[PDB]
């Protein structure tokens, strides 16, 4: 029943707020911040470092106010919530390209809103 | 696909850490058990973020033991059928290849790769390339990818995931 | 100036190793209570000296064991300053470790030498380093009270002070009180 | 039934105080010092101020 | 309940008395910091008598009323009968 | 650069080569049966292995050539593709004609042919300094002879070109135009590939993890390993290859410290006057940024590439 096209969740796992790849570059290197201080403390896992550098180089833009301005200006258009951090995480430069990556958004907005989001995300870009 | 969830825990501590310091101890034993663990359930659980509550240790009768119950702040990592990811390949394989996606591992195959897309394991890195040879997708590539399929293995997950859709190709 | 010693012994040693050292000296040593905890001994006088648990508390964080100087100069210093400040006032007395019998008995004393003046003396507490017996009769009856040194000064009926002046000035304006 | 008819909880705020033994060695600024109550009415006789410098 | 409305007894009562000590003493068996400073004595039973006595037991009980709430109170923050 | 076969003279290696080709791939032969049996055409039993070795040479010469093949079909069909796009700052499409020529260097030119496939932008429907080319040209001679662009424009006149008031998006096309120069690697390799001091030493953990059971510890206040002991005492490699297994390792020469900053004054401009001091600075810095996209990824990676198929 589980589908990212039909926007099926589970009920349990429904509220979640969704992270960027870069936020979540920011979170682990903060918490790596946090344990290469602060000794006698375990090393951190391979996992750690697979998703670090992992969301280090599939990191959009750097720049730690651009996430809050991105987060806000497409959360302020109505979206559900699942969507906008794929779509910056993925950031098609077609519309025609953000509905075949998102199926979910072919018909919820009409072509020129959704290219001038698409824009709005190539111009945040670092 | 990351999250910032809130989840539960309860871990039982030996008398012995009762010391002066307790709830220090509950922190580092709530992020050595939930640091780097996964379930199918709810993905992947790759870091902690915040302990959002300690609550009221239960005294186990007839066993020294006591067990918190545990609100915690943290970012997990879940994959579903129908998502559409950036990775980044590992192997090229005549039966397919291999991109790792995070933690997760996921493996594409041939048949679920258009055809245009031969082998070539005679290049000197081995490769996958169009007839024009235009596509050039070998080791260390960053490709495109749709998650089809998800396995939870002795409690760890690995995909599958098809580059047969529009658009899924070389980034 | 105020010496150092890292033990890598035990209690009665290290008193042993204390009394040849001078006031202010330090020894840190691994505290018989804990495993990875410690205890500084330090010269408060003579022949009384304060073993200080590191978890006389000190509660520092896993980061500050490593840089044991700064906890000393930080805290141990100026503790040894206001043991000085005491032990160097005009009416110091040892009375056989800070007893309180004997320190009455020179208070009644003193007293009946001279009525018109009142003898105030202190003490250094040999079962208590780091507290001081300070004695004084105003009638036929002696008083004695608990003088605290801390690393911001003097805690006097709870009262901070951070100069000796100040502890003195303030008793002499307080000493009188009706009570 | 009577032990049984509750449930215990640990105080963890409780557990701060308190340590381990194998000790011996007293904690000599841990103690309390309280102080003598004084009852009487009387009058001074007593010693002046003198500057902080 | 808050700490307003306690409605139950300020007494400890012989079977929270009795269990407290048993829980007491299992801890201490188990290496559980004393704390009290112990006169040499090697029975946990007796170390949890001793701390029982001092008043310093690390341990809240908490007792359900019948309509399902409860209340947490200290060991610290009853009457010992003995 | 160990000279194999010095015995055999070149002319007479090059005709030994010509008959062993036309007789194990002309005839159906093998090395034995050409050995013992064309042992005048071949070398006089000087050895019966460097016959193998030119079955190898043989084996990867066809593989390059198949490549060659593939390659120089696809540069027409892009060409043909071009001469569709240019009659309806652009793609040019003589580089696989080159890359045709030029047949030793193949990943070399396979590194070429990518970033003029990344020229082309991998479309397939059916003001920036001086050329890199003619930069290929400058620093080839070790002496420059052009300059970066003469105009009295600045990066304020190429920020209203964007819709973004940017003084430095141009380079982003600069450093791709560097990393996607041919004539740099060529430049760049030969002068890093023949040489190679480098400096032993652990980590601070590393110097608790080997114990004298490896060659990252068996040096650490000694450096400058030369070419001949990182090639020829391979082991070296090897175990610091398993020291990158390991806990870590350092690898660096201790060399470029001066090797870039002479190719610093290449395209260094003599204008004072801030009119062509704007190419002076930000080509700088865009020599600066395609050295980091080269100098910090090609170098280290074809050092340790030469290095691990020698070892």
């Amino acid at each position: 029943e589980e589908d990212a096209s039909q926007l099926i969740f589970p009920k349990e796992f429904e509220t979640a707020e969704t992270l960027l790849n870069s936020e979540v570059h920011m979170l682990l290197e903060h918490r790596k911040q946090q344990n290469e201080s602060a000794e006698d403390e375990q090393e951190l896992s391979e996992v750690f470092m697979k998703t670090l550098n992992y969301t280090a180089r599939f990191s959009r833009f750097k720049n730690r106010e651009t996430i809050a301005s991105v987060r806000s200006l497409l959360l302020q258009k109505k979206l559900h919530k699942f969507e906008l951090a794929c779509l910056a995480n993925l950031c098609p430069e077609t519309a025609e390209e953000s509905k075949a990556l998102i199926p979910s958004l072919e018909g919820r907005f009409e072509d020129e809103e959704l290219q001038q989001i698409l824009d709005d995300i190539q111009t945040k870009r670092s | 696909m990351f999250y910032h969830i809130s989840l539960e825990h309860e871990i039982l501590l030996h008398p012995r850490y009762f010391g002066p310091n307790l709830l220090n101890t509950v922190k580092q034993k709530l992020f050595t058990e939930v640091e780097g663990t996964c379930t199918g359930k709810y993905g992947f659980v790759i870091a902690v973020t915040t302990i959002d509550n300690i609550g009221a240790g239960v005294i186990q009768p007839g066993r020294g033991f006591v067990l918190y119950p545990v609100k915690y702040k943290a970012i997990v990592f879940r994959p579903f059928k129908g998502e559409v990811v950036d990775a980044v390949v590992t192997q090229v394989n005549k039966v397919g290849l291999f991109t790792e996606i995070g933690p997760m591992s996921c493996f594409i195959s041939r048949h679920s790769i258009p055809s245009e897309m031969e082998f070539d394991p005679n290049s000197n890195p081995p490769c996958y390339k169009t007839m024009d040879e235009d596509i050039v997708i070998q080791q260390d590539d960053e490709i495109r990818l749709k998650i089809v399929g998800t396995r939870v293995d002795k409690n760890d997950i690995f995909a599958i995931g098809s580059l047969m859709d529009d658009y899924l190709g070389l980034v | 100036x105020x010496x150092x010693x890292x033990x890598x012994i035990n209690f009665k040693q290290a008193e042993k190793m204390m009394e040849t050292m001078d006031q202010g000296d330090v020894i840190i040593r691994p505290s018989s209570k804990g495993e990875n905890h410690l205890t500084v001994t330090w010269k408060v006088s003579d022949g009384i000296y304060q073993h200080v648990d590191v978890r006389a508390t000190l509660w520092i964080n896993s980061e500050e064991f490593e840089d044991l100087d700064e906890i000393v100069a930080r805290y141990v210093q100026p503790m040894a300053s206001f043991a000085r400040d005491l032990l160097n006032h005009k009416y110091y007395q040892d009375c056989s470790g800070g007893d309180r019998k004997k320190l009455e008995e020179l208070l009644i004393k003193t007293k009946k030498e001279k009525p018109t003046f009142i003898p105030y003396f202190i003490c250094a507490c040999k079962e208590l380093p780091g507290k001081f017996l300070l004695g004084y009769q105003p009638r036929g009856k002696p008083r004695i009270e608990y003088v605290t040194v801390t690393p911001e000064g003097f805690r006097y009926r709870g009262q901070i002070f951070p100069t000796v002046n100040g502890l003195f000035r303030w008793f002499k304006d307080h000493y009188q009180d009706p009570v | 039934a009577g032990t049984g008819c509750f449930d215990l909880l640990l105080d963890a705020e409780k557990c701060k105080y308190g340590m381990e033994i194998p000790g011996a060695t007293p904690a000599y600024g841990a103690w309390s010092p309280s102080v003598g109550s004084g009852m009487t009415p009387g009058a001074a006789g007593f010693s002046p101020s003198a500057a902080s410098d | 309940q808050a700490n307003q409305k306690r409605i139950t007894t300020p007494y400890m009562t012989k079977y929270e008395r009795a269990r407290v000590l048993g829980t007491r003493a299992l801890q201490i068996a188990m290496c559980a910091p004393v704390m009290v400073e112990l006169e040499g004595e090697t029975d946990p039973l007796l170390i949890a008598m001793k701390e029982l006595k001092a008043r310093k037991i690390p341990i809240i009980i908490r007792r359900y009323l019948p309509d399902g709430s409860y209340e947490d109170w200290g060991v610290d923050e009853l009457i010992i009968s003995d | 650069t160990p000279t194999i076969s010095l015995s055999r003279k070149g002319p007479s290696t090059i005709q030994k080569i010509k008959e062993a080709l036309g007789f194990m791939r002309n005839q159906h032969f093998e090395v034995p049966f050409i050995a013992f049996y064309r042992k005048e055409y071949v070398e006089p039993e000087l050895h019966i292995n460097d016959l193998w070795r030119v079955w190898q040479w043989d084996e990867k010469w066809t593989q390059l050539r198949i490549r060659k093949e593939n390659l120089t079909r696809l540069f027409e069909k892009m060409q043909a593709y071009q001469y569709e796009q240019i009659s309806a700052i652009r793609a040019l499409d003589t580089t696989d004609m080159e890359r045709l020529k030029d047949v030793q260097s193949m990943d070399e030119l396979k590194d070429v042919y990518n970033h003029f496939l990344l020229y082309y932008g991998r479309d397939i429907p059916k003001k920036f300094g001086l050329t890199p080319e003619q930069f290929g040209e400058n620093l080839r001679d070790s002496y420059q002879r052009h300059e970066t662009e003469q105009f009295p424009a600045e990066p304020l006149e190429l920020a209203k070109d964007t819709p973004e008031a940017v003084l430095e998006g141009a380079r982003y096309m600069v450093a791709l135009q560097i990393a996607r120069e041919p004539l740099v690697r060529q430049v760049l390799r030969q002068t890093f590939q023949e040489r190679a001091k480098l400096n032993i030493t652990p980590t601070k953990k590393g110097r608790k993890d080997v114990d004298e059971a490896h060659y990252a510890y068996s040096f650490k206040y000694l450096k400058n390993k030369p070419v001949k002991e990182l090639r020829d005492d391979q082991f070296l490699k090897i175990c610091l290859a398993e020291d990158e297994g390991l806990l870590t390792t350092d690898i660096s020469i201790d060399l470029k410290g001066t090797y870039f900053e002479e190719i610093k004054q290449f395209y260094y401009r003599d204008e004072f006057s801030h009119q062509v001091q704007e190419w002076n600075r930000q080509r700088t810095m865009a020599i600066e940024r395609a050295l980091q996209q080269f100098l910090y990824v090609q170098m280290a990676k074809e050092l340790k590439n030469k290095l691990l198929a020698e070892a």
